[PDB]
């Protein structure tokens, strides 16, 4: 929800036992009186560190399914199916520890066919989807009396 | 009663563009996006309607991250009704600090003349325009509104790359926008959208500012 | 427990500036077109999608979402919200279509 | 460089198994060891599984590229 | 409902889906990147 | 007829238009679609740093962008089928004619 950069990172962790000493200078262009201090401190005051460029990550890594198209490169499934999968991990490896039947599978291959039953079920290249979306808004519009 | 109101309103559209500048690159400290409207009054004037929060006291001006030498000036106009009188009054304090960008925090309007003529100053001189009105709310924080990034040149040909995509056959969001305003976005910039889906959990797409 | 006020008008800014008492995060509208010219193309699509899934669900029927975003990502493809209508098929490429 | 689906969808299955059958009738070679039947589906189709059919697949990609996959190489499901 | 499912057959005729999995239009236009935000198809999600 | 006349064989449209038209309609028979707001925001920045009536033929600040996204760009004149090309022509010869 809240922001990120690289200054800000900066400025609120290392800046505010250091930037609240005693300086009563007028607002220069609408800055604080400290504001100013700390840009000092930013621009011409230290070269190299600026590795707050990835502490402060530089993006949000892009979903699995943007980067590594689903066809092809496996696992790459969808952020919500990956914490109903990571949920349901959990819960097995907790009821499968006590359960006295055979339980010849494991987290690592139950994980494998749930993300292989994800890749198989991609909607194949020609699946005429404009009319199957322009029937299931088409047909129940049929059953719409007015009461 | 024009002193607390005008206070208020003073420190929700100056929160609304310092959360503007940071979001747009330029460096807006973490103390100063997190005024507690005490803060406003002691750092600034009390009262509006005397003066003291003055039209030429409230200006800021901020640098890019990557270089000082591109800047923007926060004008903040002084009567509700800007003309080309003072269209020009602060292209004087444009040329004078060499800048190329700057926005004007219009109280309740500007008139169709020189809404004309800022767009047809040049592209020397990119100005923006923003009403008061619509900088309360910092649309940007509304749940139903995606993660607009900007978008570099290196990686818009890549992605026109792995679909063997044109910019004809991508799809569109207009500059008068107000989320692409919100981001000063010109003619041609793919914006990358993520959106928090349902279905999957997020969901890239490109749009064209045409 | 979470009150919420449901108007029977559309003036997005004359809400706006009641915001110590009115979570304005999580506003919502009918209108399109007040929130294409409010907050954006972006999130006047997924509106739409709420607005067809809350007139179908009114009368029990439940449509798929992944048949609800191919409609709001086709009428808000070229930036505005068109109709799907006979002033929708003058944008297509195809004479023998129109 | 083809970066395409490994598998058969349905549509290639159905003009592949179509074609071939009648690149089985129209008195055209039959490549299997067979027992007699009389539908050139079925003998389509015991083709298809002993990965007889010799067919070239061009996926048009919407530029106007080509994939050329053949009907060996691709993985058909069970 | 005739008229309204005629007119949303007539604009979305045309919307197939792509061996790079993006949905098109019958002129290269794109709509979607992943068919429905995340590529699926709504028959074979049941039990997902 | 009704925007022509018997006098002199001409129209009675402006000409600081039917030139931004011209100069448009041949970018997007190449559709090139990001010069359709730049000619008309050159054609406004030429009219405002000197008024000039007596430009009757031609333009040379429009021709040149006209000439130069159109000879460079020329392989794409096939891909011109577009939604966002055709739309945008109908509309400029639409508010033409209107
Ligand atoms: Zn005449």
């Amino acid at each position: 929800l809240l922001r990120r950069g690289a200054f800000l990172s900066y400025s609120q962790k290392i800046q505010e036992a250091v930037k609240a000493l005693k300086l009563e200078s007028e607002n220069r262009n609408g800055r604080s009186p400290g504001t100013q201090e700390m840009l000092r401190m930013w621009y011409e005051l230290d070269e190299e560190s600026r590795r707050k460029y990835q502490k402060k990550a530089a993006a949000c890594p892009d979903p699995s399914l943007s980067v590594w198209r689903p066809d092809i490169y496996f696992a790459s499934v969808s952020e919500t199916f990956e914490t109903k999968v990571d949920d349901y991990s959990q819960e097995w490896a907790a009821q499968t520890e006590k359960s006295y039947e055979k339980s010849e599978l494991s987290l690592d291959r139950l994980r494998t066919l749930l993300q292989l039953k994800w890749q198989r079920s991609l909607c194949e290249p020609g699946e005429a989807v404009g009319l199957l979306a322009a029937q299931s808004i088409g047909e129940p519009s049929t059953q719409m009396t007015l009461n | 009663m024009d002193d607390e109101e005008e206070t208020y309103r003073l420190w929700k559209i100056r929160k609304t563009i310092m959360q503007l500048c940071h979001d747009r690159g330029y460096l807006v400290t973490q103390d100063e996006l997190d005024q507690t409207l005490e803060e406003f009054k002691a750092q600034f004037g009390d009262k509006p309607s005397e003066g003291r929060p003055r039209r030429t006291d409230l200006t800021v001006l901020v640098a890019h991250n990557d270089d000082p030498t591109d800047q923007m000036f926060v004008f903040f106009p002084e009567e509700p009704k800007v003309g080309i009188k003072t269209i020009k009054v602060y292209c004087q304090r444009m040329q004078e600090e060499n800048i190329t960008r700057a926005l004007i925090v219009v109280q309740q309007g500007m008139t169709p003349s020189a809404k004309q003529s800022l767009v047809d100053m040049a592209p020397k001189y990119i100005l923006e325009q923003f009403l008061q009105q619509e900088l309360l709310i910092n649309i940007t924080e509304h749940e139903l509104v995606p993660e607009h990034v900007v978008m570099t040149k290196e990686e818009v040909t890549e992605l026109l790359a792995r679909y063997k995509l044109r910019e004809n056959q991508l799809p569109r969001i207009q500059a008068g926008d107000p989320v692409a305003r919100y981001f000063g976005i010109k003619r041609g910039q793919v914006v990358k959208i993520i959106r928090p889906s349902e279905t999957a959990g997020r969901y890239i797409t490109y749009r064209l500012v045409q | 427990k979470e009150l919420v006020l449901n108007t029977e008008g559309i003036n997005l800014p004359e809400l706006f500036k009641y915001a110590e008492v009115l979570d304005l995060r999580r506003l919502y509208s009918n209108d399109i077109h007040a929130i294409a010219n409010t907050y954006g193309i972006e999130a006047a699509l997924r509106v739409i999608e709420k607005e067809i899934k809350d007139v179908f669900a009114v009368y029990g029927i439940a449509v798929d979402p992944r048949h609800l975003s191919l409609v709001a990502d086709y009428m808000c493809f070229e930036g505005v919200y068109k109709p799907l209508n006979r002033f929708g098929i003058r944008s297509n490429s195809s004479p023998l279509q129109q | 460089k083809r970066i395409t689906t490994p598998y058969m969808t349905k549509y290639e299955r159905a003009r592949v198994l179509g074609t071939r059958a009648l690149q089985i009738a129209m008195c055209a070679p039959v490549m299997v060891e067979l027992e007699g039947e009389t539908d050139p589906l079925l003998i389509a189709m015991k083709e298809l599984k002993a990965r007889k059919i010799p067919i070239i697949i061009r996926r048009y990609l919407p530029d106007g590229s080509y994939e050329d996959w053949g009907v060996d190489e691709l993985i058909i499901t069970d | 409902s005739g008229y309204l499912q005629r007119c949303i057959i007539k604009h979305l005729e045309g919307l197939v889906v792509q061996y790079d999995l993006t949905v098109r239009d019958s002129d290269g236009s794109v709509v979607q990147f992943l068919y429905g935000e995340d590529g699926l198809d709504i028959p074979k999600t049941q039990f997902l | 007829l009704r925007g022509s006349c018997l006098n002199c064989h001409m129209l009675t449209c402006p000409r600081a238009v039917i030139h931004l038209l011209l100069c448009q309609l041949r970018v997007l028979e190449v559709g090139a679609l990001q010069a359709v707001y730049e000619l008309e925001r050159i054609l406004n920045r030429f009219l405002e740093e000197n008024p000039d009536p007596s430009a009757s033929e031609i333009r040379e600040e429009l021709e040149q962008y006209t000439t130069e996204i159109v000879q460079n760009n020329l392989l794409g004149s096939q891909g011109a089928h577009v939604k966002n090309v055709c739309e945008s022509k109908s509309k400029l010869i639409a508010l033409f004619w209107k």
